[PDB]
């Protein structure tokens, strides 16, 4: 298996771990803050997914410092993981185009 | 099996401190939160605080006076609430509840009746209540047990180790000179008594004394 | 914080009729409301989670509705076991808050009290005291008056009364009246009388006992 | 053509169950939702539930008592609502409506008058109503039909197979000993009668009986 495909699969597994850990740590950080809505794990996981994908509907958002720091990690992990997937697709296309050119 | 196990009662002197318990059993996950709810006699439910035992962080209700400290012990699966500087306003029933991190309290504990007083613990006295020699009995017959002179609350009275619950009344206690007094009624068919035994089981957790008392006819 | 008002505090319903409990939230909480039941001297019991989701073990007559700020707990065909307090609790914003609570009472048919008088036992007389206990059990309505006569003369001193809440087994009420005297005062008399005047009879229900 | 076709009426005994129908015609898409609306006499519209026939999922109004079960049959393009354990509170007119998945009910059915009673189905009796021998007639003349002794509701009375609608009054029925009774008025010009025939068409769907009755003058 080539590196870029192994790295993509590794990034996908790492992203799932960030989503699960991010959902657990957000609830742990948001409870205790009056008005916080990111205080139950099922919707916290939904919030983490729409954060890593950078969709950000606005139905859920962190208000505490550590809840927002968790959000930052989720954002970077999601942007990086999907970016590595795009990078792997580019390598696949470039490698196929080299063979298409004989070189 | 019961999931949350709390003591029956705790007598605290005014200003003294107490630590309550809540032994957890059944399925336990890392997403469990133990909550504590306060209910004074004649009042609704009042949220006190929460704690996640898999991490040790505790949150408290910021609207009320903070008189609690929530700890957890994963080796024995028991959460603790330490109440400090108690007055009469703190005398209530304190429940513990388990939340699976999804909002609602799926299971509650029996609650620990906390009584803040300056008195002293007195075990109760149980007396039989049988009809007199001249008493016309119908198809049924009513018997009783008199639980007087105990402090503090509560007392849990059962009939025949709990096997008799239909036709059972337990009246609330009345306070008379730092002592409580109540009675419990039971209505069995007239043919069943006194052939089949009828006993009352008066348990006073504040004094760690559970007492039985058989109801035999007079002469 | 989120305020949960439950109005009215008491709901009167005749047996076999639907009853709806109201829970209003100070701000929108979607469907993050949960209902609990607490009988007399009992711990709260979860009835409905997330406004309208059922719970295993809860009877089918319990249901829920609503989203946003107004939420309803409905009981189809109320029964005697349903006599309790009903609380709502929100989980949308921290901290979790409870409602003030709504009591459910049942308007059953009028029932005459079953009066029983009990003399003091031998185990109490040896301690220097004596108590004549009178049980006014399973009557409706709740209004009732007890009268104590010693040797034909009315007695009002040392008579402690105790009413129960509405009985969750038959929707009735029960009362206990206890006259406590010392062993000497109890032995200076003979006739002890318990009289119960109730709506169900123009004449008082009288129970007496003699030391003969 | 009519898009939603419902039966006229259904007589159900107290506690019994019934299954209503709603045959769909016209354009049918995978995004179609069939709704059911309940309307008691003297009340507004009450949403019951919905179903998507291209998938079979059914939703129900959670505010009211759930006494319905919605099914669909794509081979015959007919949705079904099964009502169970019916009391007098369930006696109403039940419409079906088709929503194209965009919110509103573009087309409604005629509705099935459901009457929950302990009585028995009785077909109606139609009687002519012609003016007496001594009656001064103006430029117009009023005729009638008396529909009495039928159960349950409804009855749809037309005049000359529907060709006569102007000047037609149909009074609501009155309940008299588990039997309904109404009359229908029609006002034709005096010159047109009795040269041109005037008949009333009384249809009682609960008994599957439609009856005509010509109005001829007396003697
Ligand atoms: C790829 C991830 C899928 C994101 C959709 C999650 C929607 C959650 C929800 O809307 O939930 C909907 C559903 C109820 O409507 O919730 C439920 O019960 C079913 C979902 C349960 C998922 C939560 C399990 C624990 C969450 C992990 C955080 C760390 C736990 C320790
Ligand atoms: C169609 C989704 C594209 C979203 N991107 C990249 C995905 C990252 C999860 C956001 C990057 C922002 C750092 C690119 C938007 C560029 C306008
Ligand atoms: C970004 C690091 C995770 C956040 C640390 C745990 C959450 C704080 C709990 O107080």
């Amino acid at each position: 298996s080539a590196l870029h495909w192994r790295a993509a699969g590794a990034a996908t597994v790492l992203l799932v771990i960030v989503l699960l850990a991010g959902s657990y740590l957000a609830v742990l950080a948001e409870r205790g803050a009056p008005g916080a809505q990111l205080i139950t794990y099922p919707r916290a996981l939904w919030w983490s997914v729409e954060t890593a994908t950078t969709v950000g509907y606005g139905d859920l958002a962190p208000v505490t410092l550590w809840g927002r720091l968790v959000a930052v990690v989720v954002m970077v992990a999601g942007i990086t993981s999907f970016g590595l997937v795009t990078a792997a697709l580019a390598t696949w296309f470039v490698g196929r185009e080299q063979e298409r050119r004989g070189h | 099996q019961v999931q949350l196990q709390q003591p029956g009662a705790e007598l605290v002197k005014p200003g003294a401190s107490v630590k309550l318990s809540c032994k957890a059993s059944g399925y336990t996950f890392t997403s469990d939160w133990i909550h504590w709810v306060k209910q004074r006699p004649g009042h609704g439910l009042e949220w006190i605080g929460e704690i996640i035992p898999s991490y040790g962080r505790a949150n408290y209700n910021e609207k009320i006076q903070k008189k609690a400290t929530l700890t957890a012990d994963k080796s024995s699966s028991t959460a603790f609430m330490q109440l400090s500087s108690l007055t009469s306003e703190d005398s209530a029933v304190y429940y513990c509840a388990r939340e699976r991190g999804d909002g609602y309290f799926a299971v509650w504990g029996a609650g620990t009746t906390v009584t803040v007083s300056s008195a002293k613990t007195t075990p109760p006295s149980v007396y039989p209540l049988a009809p007199g020699s001249a008493a016309q009995t119908n198809s049924m017959v009513t018997l009783g047990c008199l639980v007087k002179g105990y402090f503090p609350e509560p007392v849990t009275v059962t009939w025949n180790s709990g096997s008799l619950s239909s036709g059972v009344h337990t009246f609330p206690a009345v306070l008379q000179s730092d002592l409580y007094t109540l009675s419990s009624s039971v209505t069995v068919p007239s043919s069943s008594w006194p052939s089949e035994t009828v006993t009352c089981n008066v348990a006073h957790p504040a004094s760690s004394t559970k007492v039985d008392k058989k109801i035999v006819p007079r002469d | 914080d989120i305020l949960l008002t439950q109005s009215p505090a008491i709901l009167s319903v005749s047996p076999g009729e639907r009853v709806s409990f109201s829970c209003r939230a100070s701000q929108s909480i979607g469907t993050d409301i949960h209902w609990y039941q607490q009988r007399t001297n009992g711990s709260p019991r979860l009835l409905i989670k997330y406004a309208s989701e059922s719970i295993s073990g809860i009877p089918s007559r319990f249901s829920g509705s609503g989203s946003g700020t107004d939420f309803t707990l409905s009981i189809n065909s109320v029964e005697s076991e349903d006599i309790a307090n009903y609380y709502c609790q929100q989980s949308n914003r921290w901290p979790f808050t409870f409602g003030s609570g709504t009591k459910l009472e049942i308007k059953r048919a009028d029932a005459a009290p079953t009066v029983s008088i009990f003399p003091p036992s031998s185990e109490q007389l040896t301690s220097g005291g004596a108590s004549v206990v009178c049980f006014l059990n399973n009557f409706y309505p709740k209004d009732i008056n007890v009268k104590w006569k010693i040797d034909g003369s009315e007695r009002q001193n040392g008579v402690l009364n105790s009413w129960t809440d509405q009985d969750s087994k038959d929707s009735t009420y029960s009362m206990s009246s206890t006259l406590t005297l010392t062993k000497d005062e109890y032995e200076r008399h003979n006739s002890y009388t318990c009289e119960a005047t109730h709506k169900t009879s123009t004449s008082p229900i009288v129970k007496s006992f003699n030391r003969n």
